[PDB]
């Protein structure tokens, strides 16, 4: 089974190593089946981001209560889907940002296995 | 203390029909932590969720076979949380646990766990 962590990472980890979410949308299996309709990538290290599950305890947009929110804003870029965006070809709008992201965690080691909000 | 703390009291050896309080407070944490809970793991049993509570008193959940003997709050201070066990019962012989951070009584969810408190039921 892919564990909740390596689901996260592979959805929303892509730490440094215009058409940047085209390219990276389709490698992470979120284009495979259908397009989903937003996704943000991180761009800080792996151990940054794991550290938000130490910060700030917040609310989840949903209601849940073990979300965590970063204390400095931090490198993202949102993908979103353009008008012209349809299953099989998907495509998507790539905005860069810099906020702080929200992140719901769980497990030991307590490590994001949802990615919330960026405000 | 750069290091969080959940402090655990109160529990040990008590007699089967007896009472207990168990108490934890959290230091080290600049926030609330929204959800704070006790959880338990009995002697052949995986660990399971025994009462939670959030910082306003309310979403309050207990383990079916606690609900009605046991009482948790928080309302004394910022970070703690209490557990009052009453007419107790030698399935509640466990090792008992503060958790802090989760949400309800869904232990994956909490990220800073007390060290454990024995509670020993006597027959």
């Amino acid at each position: 089974k892919e564990t909740a962590a390596a689901k996260f990472e592979r959805q929303h980890m892509d730490s440094s190593t215009s058409n940047y979410c085209n390219q990276m949308m389709k490698s992470r299996n979120l284009t495979k089946d259908r397009c989903k309709p937003v996704n943000t990538f991180v761009h800080e290290s792996l151990a940054d981001v794991q550290a938000v599950c130490s910060q700030k305890n917040v609310a989840c947009k949903n209601g849940q209560t073990n979300c965590y929110q970063s204390y400095s804003t931090m490198s993202i870029t949102d993908c979103r889907e353009t008008g012209s965006s349809k299953y099989p070809n998907c495509a998507y709008k790539t905005t860069q940002a810099n906020k702080h992201i929200i992140v719901a965690c769980e497990g030991n080691p307590y490590v994001p296995v949802h990615f919330d909000a960026s405000v | 203390g750069s290091q969080v703390q959940l402090v655990e009291s109160g529990g040990g050896l008590v007699q089967a029909g007896g009472s207990l309080r168990l108490s934890c407070a959290a230091s080290g944490y600049a926030y609330t932590y929204i959800y704070m809970g006790w959880f338990r793991q009995a002697p052949g049993k995986e660990r399971e969720g025994v009462a939670a509570m959030d910082s306003g008193g309310g979403g309050t959940l207990y383990a079916d076979s606690v609900k009605g003997r046991m009482t948790i709050s928080r309302d004394k201070g910022k970070n703690t949380v209490y557990l009052q066990m009453d007419s107790m019962k030698p399935e509640d012989t466990a090792t008992y646990y503060c958790a802090a951070g989760g949400y309800e009584l869904r232990d994956r969810t909490y990220g800073q766990w007390g060290q454990g408190t024995q509670v020993t039921v006597s027959s």
